């Protein structure tokens, strides 16, 4: 019965690894961005197999395989194991979230919003205390212990019927991009400390992200990945 | 009454491939239909039964997926390889990606053939299967010894052929870090029983084609996670 | 029904080599030289499209030919477009008169993206989710041409789609190629280079909307 | 028998949706019964469906 | 059925935070109130949604925007969310808290009373040891370990059948100020540290609140906030 | 009812002491292996009740009685316990892991694969932070708080039918020695820490193992080892 597509796809692995919030902080803002912008990056990640860059979709993934330059350097992801696993040009199933710290003895929460919203900026001031308002709100905010672990299971939540593996269509009429999806996502997950702005610190914190699907299907067969006679 | 704590004997962990489900987090929600959406599939087998093509290096970086036949002729076969998922002539054929993915296999291995060329030219060749021994078999006199089968040309285009499933256990090796019996099994080769013939003016060096697929009880196991090399 | 002309087959053309029709997108092209003439416009007062389609393909060797060539339907293919985002030019199209094999298509390396900008640094681009397998494309709805026993190409794809319909303007789930298998040869004298033919039918179509001639943006 | 404990994998945590209840505080209360206030909600589609009226800037 | 205001207002949401006791102190003093007082605020906060100034009840909600200045400051809150969520001139549910530290490493106890009572002053000494009264009394105080987590929920605790959410009266016949109600709250929270006053350290702390609403009902819908076209 | 063999294979043992991983690292090759690689070794162990040599297959048993010298030493183990049991020429059973940390107040993880497989090398580079890809994969990853305790059981893994206590056969047709088996074991185990190789320390860590049989089964009787009349 290993064969089932259902047994094989139903185990975590881990996505990405991000940095922990300390203070409102600027959305990235779409491409092609100016210099000048106070917006910050590692700190936001959509919850996709597909590539992406900069905490937003993509269509060729890339790597900086030359270290020396000049710029601000991007983020960018990709499930080897799910594009390796197997071919099928369309999938559903509900995504599972796990985080773990990568940090010693270290407390926190985790934030999420689905797709179609986007981050709450500016802050509240209490007794001359500044926090930002993404502490409180409509969608689940998560709190542990020391050392931390969380965990809960995300229903669907994009308007696509299902998610395109290859997907060759354009989302637009005026400038689209060809083959470029549009909401084949879970939404975006972030991390903060709920402490106060005011006693920000200089050391970073880092957390891996890890997932897992949950009832999964597929349809139309597909082809697999080249490999090198090298 | 109370809680009777029991406490567990190793509580307080994480594990990977826990079965059991979690806390629901935004429950009540309700999804689109998609029965309309035709080609479910429901195991990998389904795409490991579709035959495809193999390729081989072309004879002195373009692998080739066709063999033409040589006016040459020699005792050796023609054109054989090892009965080894690892070879490089399976590392592109589903049956072969699939089955990297995997410990270990179980089943029969069935192979098909394809002629391509003149009208008026007709043949005959043999196929045939040798265990493992102390080497490859070269000629076909010690072919001939070994299981073997007939294909004529002009009886038909495609006589299809399937490697018995023969080893001493239950399963066999995927990946071969070290040369073993359960690994290895022999090699297939194919021959040439007779001269063809050239009819007036048509072309000359015909083409011929072989595909490989999963025999009906082909089966895997014990999962396992990919190489990524093939991102470089 | 619909006919279309592309280009004739030379004995030149390597192996692996390829071209292909999106459907239905070659029509706003009229690619090979069609013109359904009454679709096409209808396709354009109309915004959301719901149809099959049906293929066909011709070439006449002779008795003295050898070869081999491919045709399949591979859906949510990409590769109608230039590297930059720009479908070609029907002079691109005379001046190629077919689509060579590249490591930037067996990679999906090439296919078209958006430009970071001044903000990032450059990053090294290495692989894309739409690759081509030469060797494996046999899995998708196909067929052999061989010289020998080529008669024509046959093919009903059900209608496919990440939702019950699209615009237009825009979807494109399904596509023809053909490949070169075999490289041809012949001797001089039979029919020499034979011509490429493709027909389409779509079927249980079911236009959406009402408006007046849709204008370029 | 003994408690035969079997740690939970993610306990010790703070849900913000968690659906389930907690544990009453100043139970055996009574309440002042409400039935007398009309004009009842049930959802909000009861007040979606009443119209209303748009409004445009003033034209130059 | 996301519609149902039930289905609705039944997630948590952060309310207000507050310092943690360290003595008796006194409480705040109706208004308007003269200076030399020894009253100290930002300890006690009632709970309610409405606007509320000096953890009292209050009509206008301000905001200091200004920082200079020269005398106290005073603390401020309102649901936001609440408010822009819906309308209803009514409203009942109980009141669900929840407290969570802000400060590394804390443990604590929360005390509680319901509406129309004060708070208890005065303290006793136990070999030369002084301790409030507040410790001990007939209503709950609850207790947790370091790190920290309280939850508990609170019935209806007020004398008037329902909330108003824009009421219009007045309270007394002489000097009452229109539309203030009485007893729209569930009574106040305060947090405070198990040891002697003796052992009183210099270094403050904070805490955060979150509130919710478990089984609403409404009555008489209303009109929504007006929003600018700036 | 002692004498059975189930109640008597049913509990645990310590099996050996291996390092904590910090980096993707090179497996051992086979022998004879020539100087000047860079294959580091006690990271790895089989699990097998028989002879083993640097993580590999054995047939001779050896020890260090004689410290001093020059080279590389290697690692070696044998279940006492199991071999002067009993006598059995064929055994098979599931085995059970266990491991305990011998640091104070250590906290890691730990990770398997079966037989057959072999370690995946190689290493990711997120934001500028090296992360050895043996994190994540198709096979379980185990994850403990502080202090530390790891349990589970494995399925048997092996394709021979069972396992040879005293095997005098030969694998290959070529150079193979006589009487060495080839897959009686259950995989492999090892351990590493969720850090990222940047931040090495050079103290080193240590951890124990324990194993237990369970539902263990037995054939063809045999003899028993000797003992002198010193």
């Amino acid at each position: 019965n290993h064969t089932n597509v259902k047994f094989l796809f139903d185990r975590s692995r881990l996505l990405n690894v991000i940095k922990v919030l300390e203070k409102d902080a600027v959305f990235p803002r779409p491409f092609p961005t100016q210099e000048g912008a106070q917006q910050d990056d590692g700190y936001f990640c959509l919850l996709t197999p597909r590539p992406t860059v900069a905490s937003r979709p993509a269509t060729r993934f890339g790597l900086y395989a030359n270290p020396s330059g000049s710029g601000v350097l991007a983020n960018t992801s990709l499930d080897f194991n799910f594009y390796s696993l197997a071919c099928f040009t369309y999938f559903r199933s509900d995504l599972e979230v796990t985080v773990v710290s990568l940090e010693p003895d270290l407390e926190f929460a985790v934030g999420w919003f689905p797709s179609g919203s986007e981050y709450q900026a500016s802050s509240f001031v209490y007794d001359q205390l500044h926090v930002p308002f993404h502490f409180t709100g409509r969608t689940p905010r998560a709190f542990a212990s020391k050392g931390g672990k969380v965990s809960f299971v995300l229903p669907w939540n994009s308007v696509s019927s299902v998610l395109p593996v290859r997907w060759g269509g354009a989302s637009k009429l005026s400038s689209a991009t060809r083959g470029l999806p549009a909401h084949a996502d879970w939404g975006t997950i972030y991390a903060f400390v709920p402490r106060p702005n005011e006693k920000k610190s200089t050391a970073v914190k880092h957390v891996a992200v890890y997932i897992r699907y949950k009832n999964a299907r597929a349809w139309c067969p597909s082809m697999l990945p080249f490999r090198s006679y090298k | 009454g109370p809680i009777p704590t029991a406490p567990r004997e190793n509580s307080l962990m994480f594990l990977s491939t826990l079965p059991d489900d979690t806390v629901p987090a935004y429950g009540n929600v309700r999804t689109p239909p998609v029965n309309y959406l035709p080609g479910e599939i429901t195991d990998l087998l389904q795409l490991a039964r579709i035959p495809t093509l193999m390729a081989f290096e072309r004879v002195p970086d373009t692998y080739v997926p066709y063999v033409a036949v040589p006016t040459q002729f020699d005792d050796r076969p023609l054109i054989s390889f090892p009965i080894t998922l690892s070879d490089p002539v399976y590392q592109n054929t589903l049956v072969g990606a699939i089955s990297s993915n995997f410990a270990n296999y179980r089943g029969c291995i069935q192979i098909t053939l394809t002629f391509c060329g003149p009208m008026m030219a007709r043949g005959k060749f043999l196929l045939s299967y040798s265990p493992p021994n102390g080497t490859q078999p070269q000629t076909l006199s010690e072919a001939m010894q070994c299981t073997y089968s007939i294909w004529d040309i002009g009886l038909n285009s495609s006589w299809t052929f399937v490697v018995p499933y023969i080893s001493p256990s239950d399963y066999r090796e995927t990946r071969a870090i070290t040369n073993s019996v359960y690994s290895a099994d022999g090699w297939f080769s194919l021959h040439k029983l007779t001269k063809i013939t050239l009819p007036p003016d048509c072309p000359q060096s015909p083409c011929i084609l072989f595909f490989a697929s999963a025999g009906e009880d082909y089966t895997l196991r014990l999962p396992v996670d990919c190489n990524p090399s093939y991102v470089f | 029904w619909y006919t279309g002309r592309l280009n004739s087959w030379t004995k030149a053309v390597k192996t692996f080599s390829f071209q292909a029709v999106p459907l239905p997108g070659a029509f706003l092209s009229r690619q090979g030289g069609l013109n359904g003439g009454a679709f096409t416009a209808t396709l354009h007062r109309h915004f959301l499209m719901k149809c099959g389609w049906q293929v066909q393909v011709q070439c006449n060797l002779t008795q003295f030919h050898q070869g081999a060539l491919l045709v399949a339907m591979v859906p949510e293919t990409t590769l109608d477009v230039k590297p930059d985002g720009k479908a070609k030019s029907l002079q691109e199209l005379n001046e190629e008169q077919w689509v060579e094999m590249s490591d930037d298509y067996r990679t999906g390396k090439n296919m078209p993206f958006q430009s970071l900008g001044t903000y990032y640094r450059p990053p090294n681009w290495t692989w894309g989710p739409n690759f081509i397998n030469p060797y494996q494309v046999t899995v998708f709805p196909h067929q052999i041409l061989n010289a020998r026993t080529s008669t024509s190409v046959d093919i009903n794809v059900p209608y496919i789609g990440e939702t019950p319909t699209q615009s237009s303007e825009t979807q494109n789930s399904w596509t023809l190629l053909v490949m070169v298998l075999v490289p041809l040869d012949y001797k001089e004298g039979a029919t020499t280079d034979p011509e490429i033919t493709f027909s389409v039918r779509p079927t249980s179509p079911y236009f959406n909307g009402l408006r007046n001639r849709y204008t370029a943006g």
